[PDB]
RNA sequence: GUUUAUUAAAAACACAGCACUGUGCAAACACGAAAGUGGACGUAUACGGUGUGACGCCUGCCCGGUGCCGGAAGGUUAAUU
């Protein structure tokens, strides 16, 4: 049982549905026992360089704590996701919940 | 596995079998099989359309799903066994609403592991997509070229294609033979590899070994006369002469292919 | 060949000039459809026979087929369902078939071939708009609603 | 300890290029150096940083 | 039977002549071409095995009228 | 193991292995005026052709000639007009 930091980026023309993602994955994340303790929704943002001919998305930040498997087939959402580009995921010793 | 023939005997000594535990060992599934009987490589006629062609072991042929039409149905693996009409295997699976059938055997797939079919099918090997749900680059088998039709592309033993790029309503594919081709995106694609990729490192190890799966001798065109061969006889070992098929065609470089009405679908040929 | 036409084209004339097409023209589309028949003094005296009646009769069905057309557009959303996934991405398809049948359902017959579709074939769930074309010199539209749970 | 998502203290120590500023100009310490570079790399690959001046 | 339906025409036989006038057999085959006409008489189309000039003689004579002709033959279609 | 039934059983043929080459499926190819059939109810780890001939260590230099493959600007060039 491990934290963990989540930044997923999302398509612009899917800004509007990004909320709909929030609720789905928080939903996995506590339909397995896990809790987020941060999440944030940055929103439209210039990025530096292009990335597949696209120069602004949509940011969303999340930290949760939930197991192992529950984070691998998350993965495997996004890689599958077609809306959502460049997604990573973290490994933290501990919950973090100020702003930044 | 592999394993090597221990030299016990003149034909033995370079024998590799490929040897599967994992194969049932019982008879296959009755109510799924028919007959097979061997034609010899004769046509309609009577004559010998395709030479080395005859003998070998009795076979019965099992219908295998090339469509898998069953959409929506998840099925179990009941089990692997073993295929004599192809080199890859054959998995037995069980819808559970209770129907049996036979699919190729994907690289990975075990006893007991759920497959499905369908438009909405998750994402893991053994499950049947329309290639325009199937994310680009991933690695396929039985890959049909006219929707509704079955896979034709990809089915031997270690095959796969792999889904370049899709544009319009059409799909790139590379295909094992390094040819890459235009498919339909509604046409279906089965995601994984197929199995028993060690196929090819099996090694037949005496003459016999080739009769037995009905490959008669090959007799060289040099080694027979004038009237039989183009390359023909000479006293010694005499060639002189463009290699050619035994009906005068050149080999050794000179292409064959001439279908002007599929050319729109080969983006770039083999080489 | 030399043939009369029994109705308005776009690019060719109205009807009853006497006009040189093709023969694969005027034997693959023209004749097979009522658009044109051969020029033939046999046909020339017989088509002169109804040039009034042929003229009222083709003003009326455009009349008429406009009159059907207005009503189209009354029906200015339809609502139809399809088995869509996440993101909204529809696994299936909504083709010409489905828009037909949905178009007539509690509204007016529709035939399934005269639907346009220029954009697409709708593989995404939310709002588009589908084109008309009910006679050949009047269109009509609607917006197709497309959602599922 | 420092995180990549603040970039506005990143910025200061990249180079108008992209690049990474060596610590003899900075001053920073050698172990904070090493997590500034996890941060400036990690930054740059989700965009919130440039690789280089020219894209 | 390579055989138009409409004209009757049917592969002949004869020579081809090289510029030293060697004589070997050959036939000269009809355009035969398979068409389908629509009989405006009776809402339907009728599947011809024609050749290019029986094509032409459709258009001159009407598929109606040759129709009657090959009715009266026996032909079938 | 096979072979000149009836003067030649061998170093010849075949062979497992190896290499080149063709073939994207209505495959190449082959038997057929054609329909169609085999290849194959197979799908490039497949199939056809060619040479070599277990295995071990190896397989060097030559593309002028002939063949094959790729190219197309230019020259020459058929029916047709
Ligand atoms: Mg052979
Ligand atoms: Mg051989
Ligand atoms: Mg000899
Ligand atoms: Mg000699
Ligand atoms: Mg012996
Ligand atoms: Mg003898
Ligand atoms: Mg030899």
């Amino acid at each position: 049982m491990r934290h963990y930091e989540i930044v997923f980026m999302v398509h612009p023309d899917q800004s509007e549905q990004v909320p709909g993602m929030i609720e789905r994955y928080t939903a996995a994340i506590t339909g397995a026992e896990g809790k987020i303790h941060r999440l944030e929704d940055w929103g439209r943002r210039q990025l530096a360089y292009p990335i597949n001919k696209l120069h602004k998305a949509h940011y969303v930040l999340m930290n949760v704590e939930a197991p192992q498997e529950v984070i691998d087939e998350l993965e495997t959402t996004f890689r599958f996701n077609d809306a959502v580009i460049r997604s990573m995921v973290m490994r933290t010793k501990h919950a973090v919940t100020e702003a930044s | 596995a592999v394993v090597k023939c221990k030299p016990t005997s003149p034909g033995r000594r370079h024998v590799v079998k490929v040897v599967n535990p994992e194969l049932h060992k019982g008879k296959p599934f009755a109510p799924l099989l028919e007959k097979n009987s061997k034609s010899g490589g004769r046509n309609n006629n009577g004559r010998i359309t395709t030479r080395h062609i005859g003998g070998g072991h009795k076979q019965a042929y099992r219908i295998v799903d090339f469509k898998r039409n069953k959409d929506g149905i998840p099925a179990v693996v009941e089990r692997l066994e073993y295929d004599p009409n192809r080199s890859a295997n054959i998995a037995l699976v069980l819808y559970k609403d209770g129907e049996r059938r036979y699919i190729l055997a994907p690289k990975g797939l075990k006893a007991g592991d759920q497959i499905q079919s369908g438009v909405d099918a998750a994402i893991k090997p053994g499950n049947t997509l329309p290639m325009r749900n199937i994310p680009v680059g991933s690695t396929v088998h039985n890959v049909e070229m006219k929707p509704g039709k079955g896979g034709q592309l990809a089915r031997s033993a270690g095959t796969y294609v792999q889904i370049v790029a899709r544009d319009g309503a059409y799909v790139t594919l590379r295909l094992r033979s390094g040819e890459m081709r235009k498919v339909e995106a509604d046409c279906r694609a089965t995601l994984g590899e197929v199995g028993n990729a060690e196929h090819m490192l099996r090694v037949l190890g005496k003459a016999g070994a080739a009769r037995w799966r009905g490959v008669r001798p090959t007799v060289r065109g040099t080694a027979m006369n004038p009237v039989d061969h183009p390359h023909g006889g000479g006293e010694g070992r005499n060639f002189g002469k463009h290699p050619v098929t035994p009906w005068g065609v050149q080999t050794k470089g000179k292409k064959t292919r001439s279908n002007k009405r599929t050319d729109k679908f080969i983006v770039r040929r083999r080489s | 060949m030399q043939v009369i036409l029994l109705d308005k084209v776009a690019n060719l004339g109205s009807l009853g000039d006497q006009v040189n097409v093709k023969a694969g023209y005027a034997r693959n589309f023209l004749v097979p459809q009522g658009k044109a028949v051969p020029a033939t003094k046999k046909n020339i005296e017989f088509f002169e026979a109804r040039r009034a009646e042929l003229e009222a009769k083709l003003a009326e069905v455009l009349a008429a087929a406009n009159a059907r057309a207005e009503k189209i557009n009354a029906l200015e959303t339809v609502t139809i369902a399809s088995k869509a996934g996440d993101e909204g991405k529809l696994f299936g398809s909504i083709g010409t078939r489905d828009i037909a049948d949905a178009v007539t359902a509690a509204g007016v017959e529709v035939a399934k071939s005269e639907v346009r579709l220029p954009n697409g074939v709708l593989r995404t769930t939310g709002e588009h708009e589908v084109s008309f074309q009910v006679h050949s010199e009047v269109f009509a539209k609607v917006i197709v609603n497309v959602v599922a749970e | 300890e420092i995180d990549y998502k603040d970039i506005a203290t990143l910025k200061n120590y990249i180079t108008e290029s992209g690049k990474i500023v060596p610590s003899r100009i900075t001053g920073t310490r050698a172990k904070y150096q090493r997590q500034l570079a996890r941060a400036i790399k990690r930054a740059r690959y989700l965009s919130l940083l440039p690789y280089t001046d020219r894209h | 039977s390579r055989v138009c339906q409409v004209t009757g025409k049917r592969p002949v036989t004869g020579n081809n002549r090289s510029h030293a006038l060697n004589a070997t057999k050959r036939r000269f085959l009809p355009n035969l071409h398979s068409h389908r006409f629509w009989v405006e008489s009776e809402k339907r189309f009728v599947t011809l095995r024609v050749s290019a000039k029986g094509m032409r003689v459709i258009d001159k004579k009407g598929i109606d009228t040759v129709l009657a002709e090959l009715r009266a033959r026996g032909e079938k279609y």
